[PDB]
């Protein structure tokens, strides 16, 4: 689940944070939360191995354009170059992106479908939970947003994806890019779902596994002398 | 020194010699030359009859590009012919993607910009030609001149080869005596005149007249070759002048 | 002697085809003068038609290289052709790319760096031009940056190319040493346009007909050439005051 | 559903605003009136993502035109659309409609479906909300119509369109050109449904 | 002098030295004639031998039923040129199903020429042609040139001591223009007219070579006891 | 048309010289100086903004350029061979390491790859060699500071401290006597200003001076908070307030 | 999905003498139930006395026709007009057949 | 069919009290049938160690890939890989081959030898980075080694209970695994001690 | 065209000999000398850094000794820039021999590889060969402890004791005069400093001036080490030989 919420002086992207094969919980704590450039971070859905490349190459790309050309990288920049290159693989890269951030010219918000389509809006989300964001963010979102309202819309959105969706749950990140400021990361920023304390202690005596054999690994160099 | 001996190598004066080689080659060539009418362009080059045994109006020297532009040169024959078969790729590609006929000042810089890349290599030899084209097209009459440098400009009246300077004063007093312009059919009837009395250059062997037009009224615009009658009409208006 | 003939070095460690393409540069013996306003970037440059037979309409060294640049050139004209093109082709593909139009800079950063090929590489002949670009950029505002065979180039608060360029540029430091600021405080754009035919006519001590000069002016989303007729309206208001 | 209907002072184009993944609207505010030039404009209907593509590259080469050659006709927009659209034909999936504006040629509009085939028009309509109101445009359309009585008959047209297609809705987006300008209109589910 | 190392450079007065000295390869070459009337065309080759146990080398090629060429310089260019001729003449035959214009044939032998004379690295063709062919428009005859000048004549001869034969067929134009429905004739004044190019040696059985095309004659060439009706 | 120069332009002399090394390094020796000094805690480079004409705003000319985070390039000899020279740096950092190993390269492999360029150019087909010497500084963590010099040979030294073109051998010879191991930054950055004023003829003030020092990290110039271990860019270009302000304390 | 292969249908008939030999064929044409043509000619004179049909697809039919004409065309140029022989013939058309033996001239062809 | 699991195989690693530990099986087969009882999935260049599960071909051809390029970088940087660079290089290496990948799961363990700072990471066929505080699991057995993992682990254990707590979570899970088993091996890695322990357990 | 520039790199002369060859020869006897010798318990690598200044931090500096592989090391003479071009390449080509046999590159092997690609910039591609001479310092089970050299021709020779660079006339004088068969590494390191020491073209040999290296059997039981010499310890053992 990852949203993407616009308001009065910038923009602010959540996420969750699990990360599943099939029916699996592979990481209770992925971070879905990338940084293109300093003040223009994206969240992405779908294959995960997409999605993180996806967003390193455009970074690395964005990077060298911004010192080419002296100036601070802008988010359309980083829009143009996602949506060409998952065009040109025709879907094939798996990438499902919210890319959102702050330059020269504004705030702005946009998505990236895998097959190259962007859209524009002022609210978005992704992903297997994206219904149930949506369902928030159409239900309280409104105009003339300030930066604590659109944080507490974009936290309750991913809050309604961790509950309703099993492919979504764990933690919540946050990014908040707010114009003439540096952008502030805020990683598990909600944490409703800690473990409970287990009723009992499985640490075994010691001596309790069979050995057959035992030896030192030399992961030293060859030495002198 | 050694300068000269291979092309695109600047001179101590930024020079390219080998470019101003070629245009030795170009004043070598017969006279050739083109008038801006009211609504067209009028294209009139001098043919040598260097026997008996060529075969009159045959060997046509004049040549059309798409359907709209003329294209006529003096120098070395062959590289002029290169030169029109690459404009003819070019004005193909043109009219391919933009599905509109090629304007002539952007025809212009396709060849302008072709034989300017043969002034940038050594593995090279720059065209041994200078090129009066043009036609009419949507914006009106252009007429265009292209030198071997790929240098070139838009002209009221042009001309070239070895008769280039009595053409050249004949053409500034039809400038000068019609500021309001002149006609298609008149304009024929000049060209033959200014191409007999460029001949006094090339004096020694007689020579054959050929003329072509695009005109927006006589022509509806495309480029045709001047004949029978209407030929036979300037080449009488032309020998009536220089007796 | 052929290190003199191709881009390698000399004894010296000069190239001297380098510099002979700097040469080449005054070659069509026209000045060109570029300077900024407060919302604006005036170009102006010397037009000479000496055959009767040219249509004057077709002779022209300013090119409308995107919407917001504008570049004049000092040189042979197949090269500022060969150049223009290049520099067109350049700023469509930026914006096609990345999203946003080619700032002024950084094409002239770019077509230095293909400058600089040619001065490293055998094969390729340097462009015998001096370009000078020149826009309203939406972040640094007015612009004039000129590129030249070396690969040099850089940003100025005005500057003037050609064969008596010593002369407006002294005119033009003297000016800006009693103003004590980069650019010209003014207003409105024709008023600048008057500012650099003036400051011209000063350094140069010719007089100049509607027909004699050659007009660019860069605003805000959009760069233009002045007709001849715009250009006659301007030298009126020179002569009234 | 998507349309571009000509009229006396120029042309306009009209679109709805809804994208979907089979069901689910994941877009209901969508611009699907999107610029090549100035006065130059498309209606896309098919894939976005193949018609972002092909809107992005033909602005590229008509931008690159202007630069070379002044301002393109429409005639010649619709040929590097129908270029790009022909000869990519197994790959795409992109119904475009092409509409301009010339002090020459004044109002145009060029159809371009899925072979890749122009069809030059008087009006046209595209999208599978278009099917719903071939029998109401062909009734209701005539040529020289003023603004007014041209923007009723879009705003009737798509409102019967979005009424019967499921995968058209949302609000109805249009762009006017004529010699003025360039205006932008829209129009709200509560105006065009009680129509 | 210092202007003729390769073909990519002009001379200070504008010529091309390596063009000039391959047209010195064909003066250098035998003497072949060309002629025409309305009906027919005609090509007379001399033939040249090594020694007397040699045979004399060929001068006339087909390149199809309704055209042909003889040559004079260095005879592999004018196999590499003749082979790409009879391809251009079957490529128009096999897309178009029509017989290639000796006018537009002309065109392309012009062009193929020029793009060795403007390149570095490679040499101009060392041979000059005379294509002769009855096409839509009647009988024509050519004469190519390896700078890449062509040109169409009524009549025409190439190679050493060319001039003779050239002035008399000067002479003669208005006589065997006029030779139609006459394919002797008008071969008779071809003999008559390369025999003013001979000195020393004559027309012999194995010396002459004739080839003639025209209105209902595919091109044919004769060579052997079959010129001896022309001796 | 083609590339038909696929041989040598840089060959060897009867002598064993190659002569278009050491003429590129005779073209280094006409540029304008700039200079490298170490200090425990830090790197400083230096060198003059020779500005061509006074209406050129000098400012937008950059003699000294970023390539790492961490690692910074000042040169003397030919600009444009230069700024070409930090485009491929820059690219190089990213493509043959960044994107590989997730991190920035360490000074000298970011070092010998520019080399690697520059050799390239001293051997490979139809080219001239750089007409530059680099000198570079940088910072990695297992490491530390460090400062190298690239030739248009492709040879790289490490130095404590050094100085190329113009005035090199006087600026040399003053580095000598001044350093020491226990320098700190600001010392060196006072010995950077005093050896680079022998070698300007004009004005000395920091719109003529281009000055940047690897150092501490700067979070302020990060451009984001909420990761602990990016801590910011070490490299540093100082303002020409602050140069100023140390030219005071000269 | 496209089918690059078509039955024209016809048939043919070679038959040998002593010294002459015959080959019919009929001039029928035909797609499925329809008639395109009742006299579109499949017998071909190729020339130095061979004659040849390619009876089923009549475009590849055509084409393996039109190849060994052109074939007999430039042995002549080649081989100083020395006359193709019905063996060399046979032997010429087999290497044109086999050379497209992975996308078939779908085609009986005899001569 | 399944690449993945026709030799069958499992790599489990666990984070303790300034301490890692590794452990895998020593099964190869051909499906049903047990080939080989010696086949060790775990590796290591340096103090870096690497277990990798999935197409034998591939744990072996990845195994002498990254030897090659861990031995290039020691030569080139003059130090030895740290764990957190050596994972960035699996997942670069993985991610060249997306469309035609290798089919791993690898599992990389061991403590940086600059901060002391313990350090595990694993990784799907295709290059993506499941870096986890406390286990990763990969192979045939993989859901029944997140049971046992879960319930087992408890953070900040001494290396000797980290031992017993690894090999109970691997044994009992290749139990339940016809693919896994025929032997275990167990890496208990300190900062500047390794210890290799092979485990006796059911061969069937 | 281009034809006009070429300085033919890879023809012969009159004589038969290469030109480029030669050139880069008389390039190499210019730089810094260097030597190696093999005893029955190890090999040894010493080479002298030219003229050096105070100011050149030398602890992390690499002009003249490069690691190879683990078992195997170069000296290097001449351009230190085409120099690594090929350690590089050596490298690669080791790694690649590893991978593919899963054992240690023999010597030898490595080293014709390196020869065999200096060998094709003198017979083909028109380009200058590398101004490089190299010493091989390595170890293998087959032949034991081996030194070869390589020269820009791509011909190489095995040696017992050999020099490179400059003053290799007077060098190997000296080394074929003390040198005997039975000697040891210890006594090796010394024959190596002291040769350095008399054929110097400074005024004195000190322990900045110098790079030094070992590849011994020393190393705990059955196996082979590489020690790359610490400015301190140059220093140390020129005191311990007596020449400081
Ligand atoms: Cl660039
Ligand atoms: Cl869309
Ligand atoms: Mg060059
Ligand atoms: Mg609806
Ligand atoms: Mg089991
Ligand atoms: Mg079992």
């Amino acid at each position: 689940t990852i949203v993407g919420v616009k308001f009065n002086n910038g923009v602010v992207i959540a996420a969750d944070t699990r990360s599943t094969q099939g029916p699996i919980v592979a990481d209770k704590n992925c971070a879905k939360l990338h940084r293109i450039s300093p003040k223009i971070w994206c969240a992405g859905a779908g294959t995960a191995a997409d999605t993180e490349a996806v967003t390193q190459l455009i970074g690395s790309n964005i990077e060298l354009h911004s010192l080419y050309t002296s100036r601070e990288p802008r988010v359309v920049s980083a829009l143009q170059m996602l949506k060409q290159h998952l065009f040109k693989y025709q879907g094939h890269i798996g990438a499902y992106l919210i890319v959102a951030g702050v330059d020269p010219t504004g705030s702005h918000l946009f998505s990236i479908h895998a097959h190259g389509s962007t859209d524009v809006g002022y609210y978005l989300s992704l992903g297997s939970g994206s219904l149930a964001a949506m369902a928030v963010l159409e239900s309280h979102w409104k105009q003339d947003l300030t930066k604590e309202e659109a944080i507490k819309l974009a936290s309750d959105a991913i809050q309604a994806g961790i509950w309703n969706d099993l492919g979504s749950g764990s933690n919540v990140d946050v990014c908040v890019m707010e114009i003439g400021k540096d952008a502030e990361y805020l990683r598990n920023y909600l944490t409703p779902n800690v473990r409970e304390e287990k009723q009992k202690s499985y640490k075994f005596p010691r001596g309790t596994t069979a050995v057959l054999k035992e030896s030192i690994v030399n992961i030293c160099d060859i030495q002198e002398e | 020194t050694g300068y000269d001996l291979s092309n695109s190598v600047f001179s101590p004066d930024g020079r390219n010699f080998q470019v101003e080689y070629a245009v030795k080659a170009v004043e070598n060539g017969t006279t050739s030359i083109g008038i801006k009418c009211n609504d067209g362009v009028v294209f009139a080059v001098e043919k040598l009859i260097t026997s008996k045994l060529l075969v009159p109006q045959k060997n046509v020297k004049i040549q059309v590009v798409d359907r709209h532009i003329g294209c006529v040169y003096s120098g070395l024959i062959p590289d002029g012919r290169h030169l029109v078969n690459r404009g003819r790729e070019e004005a193909a590609s043109f009219k391919k993607l933009y599905k509109t006929p090629i304007p002539i000042p952007a025809f212009a810089d396709r060849l302008g910009q072709y034989v300017q890349a043969h002034t940038l290599y050594n593995s090279v030899r720059p065209f041994g030609v200078s090129t009066i084209f043009g036609g009419v097209d949507k914006n009106g009459a252009h007429l265009y001149m292209l030198e071997p440098s790929g240098s070139y400009w838009g002209y009221k009246g042009a001309a070239t080869g070895k008769g280039r300077q009595s053409a050249k004063a004949e053409l500034e007093k039809l400038v000068d005596h019609h500021p309001e312009g002149l006609s298609a059919r008149e304009a024929v009837k000049q060209a033959a005149k200014i191409i007999y009395l460029a001949h006094e250059d090339n004096k020694e062997k007689d020579f054959e007249l050929e003329i072509s037009w695009c005109s927006l009224s006589e022509t509806n615009g495309l480029h045709k070759f001047v004949k029978g009658d209407l030929l036979q009409e300037a080449i009488d208006f032309a020998q009536k002048e220089i007796n | 002697g052929y290190d003199r003939h191709i881009t390698i070095f000399s004894p010296e460690g000069r190239l001297y085809q380098v510099e002979y393409a700097f040469k080449a540069t005054n070659q069509t013996n026209i000045n060109s003068l570029a300077v900024r306003g407060k919302d604006c970037t005036v170009v102006i440059s010397q037009k000479k038609v000496p055959d009767k037979l040219l249509d004057p309409t077709t002779v022209s060294y300013i090119f409308c290289i995107s919407r917001t640049i504008g570049m004049v050139v000092n040189g042979p004209i197949p090269d500022a052709r060969n150049a223009a093109l290049r520099a067109k082709a350049e700023a469509a593909e930026f914006r096609y790319k990345y999203g946003y139009d080619m700032p002024c800079d950084v094409l002239a950063k770019r077509m230095a760096n293909l400058s600089q090929i040619y001065t490293q590489r055998a094969y390729m002949r340097p462009l015998g031009v001096i370009l000078t670009f020149v826009s309203v950029d939406e972040e640094l505002g007015p612009s004039i940056y000129k590129t030249d065979p070396a690969g040099y180039y850089v940003g100025y608060k005005a500057t003037a190319t050609g064969p008596k360029q010593q002369e407006i540029t002294t005119n033009l430091e003297n000016h800006f040493k009693k103003s004590k600021i980069d650019h010209i405080n003014e207003e409105s754009w024709e008023k600048v346009v008057e500012f650099a035919i003036t400051h011209m006519i000063d350094a140069l001590g010719t007089e100049f007909s509607k027909n004699d000069l050659e007009v660019g002016v860069a605003t805000k989303d959009k760069f233009f050439t002045l007709s001849a007729e715009n250009i006659e309206e301007r030298l009126v208001a020179i002569a009234e005051q | 559903s998507i349309m571009a209907v000509t009229f006396k002072d120029g042309v306009i184009l009209g679109a709805d605003s809804r994208t979907t993944t089979g069901a689910y609207i994941a877009n209901r505010v969508t611009d699907k009136l999107t610029r090549v030039h100035d006065k130059i404009w498309c209606c896309r209907s098919g894939s976005a993502a193949d018609t972002q593509a092909i809107a992005d590259i033909v602005q590229y080469h008509l931008e690159l035109y202007t630069s070379q050659y002044g301002t393109p006709s429409t005639e010649t927009a619709a040929s590097v659309f129908k270029e790009l659209c022909y000869e990519n034909k197994d790959n795409l999936t992109a119904g475009i409609i092409v509409a301009g504006y010339d002090d020459k040629n004044k109002g145009e509009v060029y159809t371009i479906p899925l072979g890749g085939s122009v069809h030059k028009l008087p009006y046209a309509i595209a999208g599978s909300g278009s099917t719903f109101i071939y029998g109401y445009c062909d009734k209701n359309f005539r040529e020289n119509m003023s603004k007014e009585e041209t923007v009723d008959f879009i705003k009737h047209s798509l409102s019967q369109a979005i009424k019967w297609d499921g995968s058209s809705g949302g609000v109805i987006r249009m762009v006017v050109l004529t010699a003025a300008g360039v205006e932008r209109l829209i129009f709200y589910p509560d105006e065009y449904e009680q129509l | 002098n210092n202007y003729d190392g390769d073909t990519v450079t002009f001379s200070p007065t504008g010529r091309l030295f390596q063009v000039e000295y391959a047209l010195e390869a064909i003066k250098q070459g035998s003497v072949t004639v060309g002629l025409r009337s309305n009906t027919h065309a005609v090509l007379v080759a001399l033939k040249r031998n090594a020694d007397e146990l040699s045979s004399y080398q060929k001068k006339i090629i087909k390149c199809d039923e309704h055209m042909g060429l003889s040559l004079a310089g260095l005879a592999p260019d004018a196999r590499v040129l003749s082979n790409y001729l009879r391809q251009q003449c079957n490529y128009s035959s096999l897309v178009f199903n029509r017989k290639l214009a000796v006018e537009r044939a002309g065109h392309l032998l012009c062009d193929k020429a020029q793009k060795n004379t403007q390149s570095y690295g490679g040499r101009p063709y060392g041979v000059g042609l005379l294509i002769i062919g009855y096409d839509k428009s009647g009988a024509h005859l050519l004469e190519f040139q390896p700078s890449g000048n062509v040109t169409e004549l009524y009549g025409t001869a190439i190679g050493a001591r060319s001039q003779g034969a050239k002035t008399y067929l000067e002479r003669t134009l208005d006589t065997f223009i006029k030779i139609d429905g006459n394919p002797d004739e008008l071969i008779k004044a071809g003999v008559e007219a390369i025999s003013q190019s001979l000195r020393d040696e004559s027309l012999t059985v194995d010396n002459l070579s004739i080839a003639i095309v025209g209105k209902d004659t595919p091109f044919t060439i004769y060579d052997g006891e079959a010129v001896a009706k022309y001796i | 048309m083609t590339d038909r120069y696929s041989f040598s332009l840089t060959t060897f002399s009867p002598s064993g010289k190659l002569g278009q090394i050491d003429y590129a390094l005779t073209a280094v020796k006409q540029g304008v100086t700039s200079l490298g000094i170490k200090a425990t805690n830090g790197v400083v480079i230096a060198t003059e903004k020779k500005s061509s004409s006074p209406l050129a705003m000098s400012e937008t000319l950059s003699k000294v350029s970023l390539l790492t985070p961490d690692i910074g390039a000042v040169y003397s000899g030919m600009g444009p061979d230069y700024r070409v020279l930090v485009d491929k740096s820059r690219k190089v950092a990213h493509t043959s390491y960044k994107r590989i190993y997730g991190e920035y390269p360490p000074t000298k492999l970011l070092v010998s790859e520019v080399a690697k360029i520059m050799q390239e150019a001293t051997q490979s087909g139809g080219v001239r060699p750089f007409g530059v010497s680099l000198l570079i500084a940088g910072h990695d963590e297992f490491n530390g500071f460090s400062l190298y010099q690239v030739d248009p040979s492709g040879s790289y030294f490490p130095w404590k401290a050094t100085a190329i073109g113009k005035g090199s051998v006087a600026a040399k010879t003053f580095l000598e006597k001044r350093w020491n191991d226990e320098l700190e930054l600001e010392d060196a950055i006072h010995i950077a200003l005093l050896t680079l004023k022998e070698s300007v003829e004009g004005e000395f003030n920091g719109d003529t001076i281009e000055l940047a020092i690897i150092g501490d990290e700067n979070p302020d110039l990060l451009g984001y908070t909420g990761i602990p271990t990016d801590k910011g860019p070490r490299f540093r270009k100082l303002t020409s307030q602050e140069i100023n302000d140390r030219l005071e304390a000269l | 999905q496209f089918n690059p292969y078509g039955d024209n249908g016809g048939t043919i008939l070679g038959i040998a003498g002593e010294d002459f030999a015959v080959l019919a064929g009929d001039t029928r044409n035909i797609t499925d139930y329809s008639i395109n043509s009742r006299y579109e000619p499949k017998v071909f004179d190729c020339g130095d006395n061979i004659v040849m049909s390619a009876n089923g697809f009549a475009a590849d039919g055509d084409a393996l026709v039109k190849r060994f004409k052109n074939s007999v065309k430039w042995y002549h140029f080649d081989h100083n007009d020395k006359k193709l022989s019905i063996n060399s013939a046979a032997r010429n058309i087999q290497h044109l057949l086999y050379g497209k033996r992975f996308f078939p001239y779908y085609v009986h062809t005899i001569i | 069919s399944d690449p993945s699991s026709i030799n069958g195989g499992i790599v489990v690693a666990m984070t303790g009290k300034d301490c890692v530990a590794i452990a895998c099986d020593l099964r190869l087969g051909s499906q049903s049938l047990g080939v080989s009882n010696k086949f060790e999935k775990i590796f290591h260049y340096g103090h870096v160690f690497l277990g990798i599960t999935g197409l034998a071909t591939d744990v072996t051809t990845l195994n002498e890939m990254f030897r090659y390029k861990t031995n290039l970088y020691k030569l080139k940087e003059e130090r030895a890989i740290e764990p957190e660079t050596f994972t960035q290089l699996v997942s670069s290496s993985l991610y060249e081959r997306r469309f035609g990948p290798y089919f791993v799961g690898p599992v990389v363990a061991g403590i940086n030898s600059k901060s002391g700072k313990p350090f595990i990471a694993g990784f799907d066929l295709i290059g993506c980075i499941d870096e986890a505080k406390d286990f990763i699991v990969s192979g045939t057995a993989s859901d029944q080694l997140f049971g046992m993992c879960e319930s087992l682990y408890e953070p900040n254990l001494e290396p000797e209970d980290l031992f017993e707590t690894i090999s109970q979570a691997l044994l009992n899970a290749a139990d339940r695994d016809a693919l896994s088993g025929w032997g275990a091996v167990v890496y208990i890695i300190k900062k500047d001690e390794v210890v290799k322990r092979y485990l006796k357990m059911r061969q069937d | 065209g281009s034809r006009r520039y070429d300085s033919r790199t890879t023809i012969f002369s009159p004589e038969g000999r290469l030109y480029q060859v030669e050139y880069a020869l008389e390039s190499i006897s210019h730089a810094g000398t260097a030597i190696g010798i093999m005893a029955s318990d190890g090999i040894v690598l010493a080479a002298e850094r030219k003229v050096t200044s105070t100011l050149l931090e030398q602890d992390t500096s690499t002009e003249k000794l490069y690691k190879l592989n683990d078992k195997i090391a170069v000296a290097v003479a001449g351009l230190t820039a085409d120099a690594e071009i090929l350690i590089n390449t050596a490298r690669i080509h080791a790694q690649n021999y590893l991978k593919t046999y899963n054992e240690d590159i023999p010597v030898e092997i490595l080293v014709r590889r390196l020869s065999d690609i200096k060998q094709g910039y003198t017979q083909h591609g028109g380009l200058r060969p590398f101004g490089v001479s190299f010493i091989y310092a390595g170890y293998d089970d087959r032949y034991g402890y081996q030194l070869y050299t390589s020269n820009p021709s791509g011909n190489y020779t095995g040696w017992k004791a050999i020099s490179v660079g400059a003053n290799t006339s007077a060098a190997q004088t000296l080394l074929q005069m003390d040198y005997k068969d039975d000697m040891k590494v210890d006594d090796a390191i010394e024959l190596a400093l002291k040769t350095l020491s008399k054929t110097t073209d400074s005024s004195a040999l000190t322990y900045d001036r110098l790079e030094f290296a070992t590849i011994r059997k020393g190393a705990n039981d059955g196996e082979v080490y590489q020690k790359i010499f610490k400015p301190q310890e140059i220093k140390d053992i020129l005191v311990k030989t007596g020449i400081t």
